[PDB]
């Protein structure tokens, strides 16, 4: 007595991925498991960070700490993508400022 | 279509490329003529299902689930015939 | 290992070390700096890369790709994918530093 | 294509067409104060009868946020080169002689919709 039951999303992963571009999308599929990257630099993480939310940038940054002050132009990404209306002042990092506003907004 | 079988020594290891039909000390023949390993260098630990001395890879235990390319099936080994049995 | 240059040996400076193809090497852009360093003619048939710091697991899933993807590249299969362990791929980030792949 | 509409500047209100036969050319002469103007397009009327073919105005990209739309992987990007698309069909009267897929990009900013 067992319920055939199942749906599909009808159409129309055909793809030549290589090491890096398999790499970059599993972490583009679990962004949300990193604990601590160690000693990776910002530039090889350039792609799975852009598609990235500040909650999990928040964690990376309090477990990654060495990596702030190569994350701030990322910020500049989500500022414009939430704060557009909005420029720093002088001798502002994007990073402290969006949190500013962040804890401004939610009190 | 291929065959992807882990001949691991401890501290040496060797790969796997072929068909669907090979003979077992074919292989063995083919890492003696580059790694020198003579068929006393070989033992042939158990595979998951019975390992097999018909000698040929078309047999029990050996599938095609075996022979993924994502998936390899690994395996310790043994370079001797009756003298010792060596890990590490 | 030895002077034929068909199998190339590869050591990420621990027990477990693997042995690739070279035609299944293909596809990296470090073996033509590396193993094809000033000069070829029997620089590539040495076959000793004392590489550091890659685990035994890594280092194996890297080559089992690397010969993955050489066999599929241009073949008639196009759609698969590999499946890396989300915690090793973190390290496997960094051997796309180094393999160039 | 289509003709905008002109507005009188003086009395805020509606222009409309007129062919002053002086210099034999087309004015948009107010007809509640003096005001004229002259006119850039001599185009006045103009209709559309199957030049329907341009869906993606009526797109607004926003619709990349729909949780009920459905997401696909095998549609890139052509801006951003994201994976991730929302595909749809064009819902109006005039468009149900065709069931072809809009896609909109599901990553933010980028905006861009497409067909096929
Ligand atoms: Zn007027
Ligand atoms: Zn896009």
């Amino acid at each position: 007595g067992r319920r055939m039951n199942s749906k599909m999303q009808v159409y129309s992963l055909p793809k030549m991925m290589t090491l890096h571009q398999q790499c970059i999308r599993v972490l583009k599929n679990n962004i949300d498991s990193i604990f601590e990257v160690g000693g990776v630099p910002y530039s090889v993480l350039e792609p799975v960070l852009e598609r990235c939310t500040p909650d999990q940038l928040y964690r990376i940054e309090e477990y990654n700490h060495v990596l702030i002050e190569e994350t701030d132009q990322l910020w500049k990404v989500h500022c414009h993508r939430d704060f557009k209306e909005e420029r720093p002042e002088e001798y502002e990092s994007w990073r402290e400022m969006y949190l500013r506003l962040q804890d401004a907004r939610e009190q | 279509m291929d065959v992807f079988l882990m001949i691991r020594r401890h501290k040496t290891t060797i790969f796997t490329d072929a068909k669907e039909s090979s003979t077992v000390f074919e292989l063995k023949r083919i890492v003696e003529g580059i790694l020198k390993r003579p068929p006393d260098e070989q033992r042939l630990y158990k595979d998951d299902q019975l390992l097999d001395d018909g000698k040929t890879l078309g047999e029990c235990g050996f599938t095609s689930q075996t022979a993924r390319p994502q998936a390899p099936a690994t395996v310790g080994l043994a370079f001797r015939a009756d003298d010792t049995f060596e890990a590490l | 290992e030895g002077p034929d240059a068909m199998y190339v040996k590869l050591i990420s400076s621990d027990g477990h070390e693997f042995i690739v193809k070279r035609e299944h090497a293909l596809t990296s852009g470090t073996i033509k700096a590396m193993l094809s360093g000033p000069g070829q003619f029997a620089e590539n048939e040495t076959n000793e890369v004392n590489f550091r710091e890659i685990p035994s697991h890594v280092l194996s899933k890297v080559c089992m790709y690397f010969t993955y993807k050489v066999r599929y590249t241009n073949s008639s299969t196009e759609i698969p994918e590999f499946p890396i362990a989300p915690e090793i791929a973190l390290e496997l980030l960094m051997a796309a530093n180094f393999l160039d792949c | 294509g289509f003709v905008g509409i002109r507005f009188c500047q003086e009395c805020n209100n509606m222009l409309y067409p007129k062919e002053d036969k002086e210099n034999r050319i087309l004015l948009y002469a107010c007809r509640n104060c003096d005001y004229q103007q002259e006119a850039d397009n001599s185009c006045i009327y103009v209709n559309k009868i199957t030049h329907e073919v341009d869906e993606l105005t009526q797109i607004i990209a926003d619709v990349s946020q729909d949780p009920t739309l459905p997401r696909t992987e095998d549609h890139p990007c052509q801006k951003c080169g994201h994976k991730e698309a929302v595909f749809f069909q064009s819902h109006s009267a005039r468009a149900e002689d065709a069931m072809r897929l809009y896609y909109v990009c599901t990553a933010p900013h980028c905006g861009h919709r497409w067909t096929e």
